[PDB]
């Protein structure tokens, strides 16, 4: 049993993760009260992934609740499927942070993070064969800024033979207008670079162009990419609860889709996009669905493929469809010689189909990619940072707490050589 | 025109497409007279179908701008 | 939960404070030790060195901190256990030539933030004596029009008809206990 603990940071990630643990309930068969009712042999052969066994057929989520604020732990506890959570696991402050990377890294992230490692030590040793973690936050505020990477690195130590992925989220100007908030993002990506296995990019400026063209939204709230991102979420990490013929887990797909420790950064995708509503169009099929998770619209980042290369893509259906079907459109479309080829689309493609199929949608595909696309976020997020370091604008509040100016420089040195990395390995041939 | 009728047919759709807009673009191509009828049967044609049945049409837009047939052995 | 929690807890409950007194007249500072002890020359005259003493004033816990040097000051202004919760300066009015070094002084210290901080008690010592300058002039070479988040006010005192000093010391006790602790 490969089991892997999960852990939320931030007010973004504890509800990023509440959802995905309520989407993946409903798909496992897993009612409020604790038991199972599911109708299927399928959901309960992967069950001890991500649940544990306790008296009475019980499963209870594996999942550890950290926070410096306590009106989000307050939040979920009372909510749905907040009853299933272990108390034990609910380790929140008062006072907070305040979109600070010093007061939650040095000052009052340093005296919470020595509990948080308690509450992970003792979940870890009923465990019998522990695979990795996983940390669910955002690079915006200042608690899952400095407390995300503190605890990272906490387990990277204490833990240097395991395995390590994060489900960042890019702040954007549209929705948020905090101004310290990009140093903030730049400090979490210096540590992200050096102690991240993988990573998923979740760009809220393409989720926020997405849902005020695409989907047409008037005001497009927070529920509105929250849905989408659990949505992708669920889709990916099919593998991992559920079997198949792409017989793999985390360690397999780090070194599969990894082959460089400094290039991890993922682009998600999901088709087809739906909002909240319960409504449906029409049962799209193979082919369609498949132009819509390779296109360039349905992309959870606010970057273009088709300006970069592929390095590795691997795409997880989820319907009534067989593999031979799959396997013949992946055929048929990689020929020149046939009316319905197209050149947006890769060749070098893992397919995987799975039987059971998303709660509300009868057929979709997840796409995962890991295209040098990137770069173009790098720099966005980078000249932000030096549009507000030449003046030295709010840098005062970061040294009269302990922190070195030498760390911004750092940063910004690591981040541009990342760039220049992305850049240089943007082209590549095989001949 | 010789592209217009290539082996893959989405460099031939792609052909056709380019060859619409530089149409729709510029107006000192092609006559008054004669611009309709072009328009007509660019639009009204699938370029990504049997050779056979889309090279015929190919031959009638040569006709129809003063190019002559281009053929092979 | 953690240190901090339980020291902001027991700052709250035992009312303890902690005021970072700077001056180099070594005339003005006796009074002000005074004012918080009954006693006259224990523990009333400033040292040369650095002496942390701890004194009852209106049911607050005053931990003084006499600096004598007036440089590179920033080691007392923030500690891992403590912060400072107010200032005073205490200058000469008669003497123009060392103000431009406490004006920088101050001006290096204090420094913008988001919320309120720490609160300034300019004091301005013999004025009697012929060349003294008036508060709108110390208050202009000082340029205290813009230093923010920190209140700032201007007390002065004389051997002869100073008129008085008590609102001077009751205004920074009550901006203090208003601030951090609450009213009911
Ligand atoms: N997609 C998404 N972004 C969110 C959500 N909640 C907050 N954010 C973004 O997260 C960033 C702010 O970070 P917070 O989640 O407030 O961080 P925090 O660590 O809890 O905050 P402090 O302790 O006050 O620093 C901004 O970019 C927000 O727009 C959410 O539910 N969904
Ligand atoms: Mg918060």
């Amino acid at each position: 049993m490969r089991e892997i603990v999960h852990i939320q940071a931030g007010q973004c990630g504890n509800q990023i993760g509440a959802k995905f643990w309520e989407v993946i309930s409903d798909e496992h068969g897993i009612d409020p009260t604790g038991t199972y009712h599911g109708d299927s042999d399928l959901q309960l052969d992967r069950i001890s992934v991500y649940y544990n066994e306790a008296t009475g057929g019980k499963y209870v989520p594996r999942a550890i609740l950290v926070d410096l604020e306590p009106g989000t732990m307050d939040s979920v506890r009372s909510g749905p499927f907040g009853q299933i959570f272990r108390p034990d696991n609910f380790v929140f402050g008062q006072s907070g942070a305040g979109n600070n990377w010093a007061k939650g890294h040095y000052t009052e992230g340093a005296e919470l993070v020595d509990s948080v490692l308690d509450v992970v030590r003792k979940e870890a040793e009923s465990c019998d064969c522990l695979q990795g973690f996983q940390l669910t936050h955002s690079l915006g505020g200042g608690t899952g800024s400095g407390m995300g990477t503190l605890l990272i690195s906490k387990i990277r130590e204490e833990y240097p033979d395991r395995i390590m992925n994060t489900f960042s989220v890019v702040p954007s100007p549209k929705v948020s207008d905090t101004v310290v908030e990009p140093y903030n993002a730049t400090l979490s990506v210096h540590q992200l670079v050096e102690n991240t296995d993988e990573t998923y990019c979740i760009d809220n400026e393409a989720l926020y162009d997405i849902c005020f063209r695409t989907l047409k939204l008037t005001t497009p709230t927070y529920g509105d990419l929250n849905h989408l991102v659990s949505a992708t979420m669920s889709g990916v990490t099919t593998c991992l609860r559920f079997p198949g013929q792409l017989n793999a887990d985390l360690r397999k797909l780090a070194v599969n889709m990894v082959p460089f420790p400094r290039l991890h950064f993922f682009m998600p995708g999901f088709a087809p996009l739906t909002s909240r509503g319960s409504q449906q169009y029409r049962a799209l099929t193979v082919p369609e669905l498949t132009q819509q998770v390779f296109d360039a619209k349905n992309m959870m980042a606010a970057c273009d493929p088709r300006h970069g290369r592929y390095l590795t893509v691997a795409a997880v259906f989820r319907g009534r469809m067989s593999m031979k079907e799959v396997d013949e459109q992946m055929l048929n479309v990689q020929n020149k010689n046939s009316s319905y080829f197209v050149e947006w689309i890769p060749n070098n493609v893992k397919t995987a189909v799975c039987d059971i199929p998303p709660r509300g949608l009868k057929m979709a595909v997840t796409f995962i990619g890991n295209s040098t696309a990137i770069q173009e976020l790098f720099k966005r997020i980078s000249e932000q940072f030096t549009a507000m370091f030449r003046r030295k604008a709010f840098l005062h509040w970061y040294t009269g707490e302990g922190m070195d100016e030498m760390e911004f420089t750092e940063a910004e040195s690591n981040m541009n050589d990342l760039v220049s990395e992305y850049q240089q390995y943007q082209d590549a041939t095989a001949e | 025109c010789l592209l217009l009728c290539h082996r893959f047919p989405l460099i031939r759709k792609t052909t056709a497409s380019q060859v619409y807009e530089t149409l729709l673009t510029y107006s000192d191509v092609v006559g008054a007279d004669v611009l309709d009828e072009v328009v007509t049967v660019l639009s009204d044609t699938a370029w990504d179908a049997e050779l056979a049945v889309v090279r015929e049409q190919r031959n009638r837009l040569c006709d129809l701008l003063g190019v002559p047939r281009p053929q092979l052995v | 939960m953690g240190l901090l929690t339980i020291l902001k807890k027991m700052k709250q409950k035992e009312r303890e404070l902690r005021l970072l007194m700077l001056g180099l007249d070594n005339a003005g500072k006796t009074t002000i030790l005074k004012k918080f002890n009954g006693e006259d020359i224990d523990t009333i005259s400033p040292t040369l060195g650095f002496n942390i003493k701890t004194l009852e004033h209106r049911g607050f816990k005053l931990n003084i901190w006499d600096v004598g040097g007036q440089k590179s000051l920033r080691s007392y202004w923030r500690n891992y256990f403590e912060s400072t919760d107010g200032l005073i300066w205490v200058v000469d009015s008669a003497d123009r030539q060392r103000m431009q070094d406490c004006q920088r002084e101050l001006q290096s210290l204090l420094v913008e933030e988001r919320l309120a901080g720490a609160t300034l008690l300019i004091f301005a010592n013999k004025q009697d004596l012929p060349g003294a300058l008036s508060s709108n002039a110390i208050r202009e070479v000082l340029e205290l029009d813009s230093i923010r988040s920190h209140h700032w006010c201007i007390q002065g005192c004389s051997a002869v008809t100073g008129e008085n000093l008590l609102p001077g010391i009751d205004w920074l006790l009550d901006d203090i206990s208003s601030r951090i602790f609450t009213a009911d």
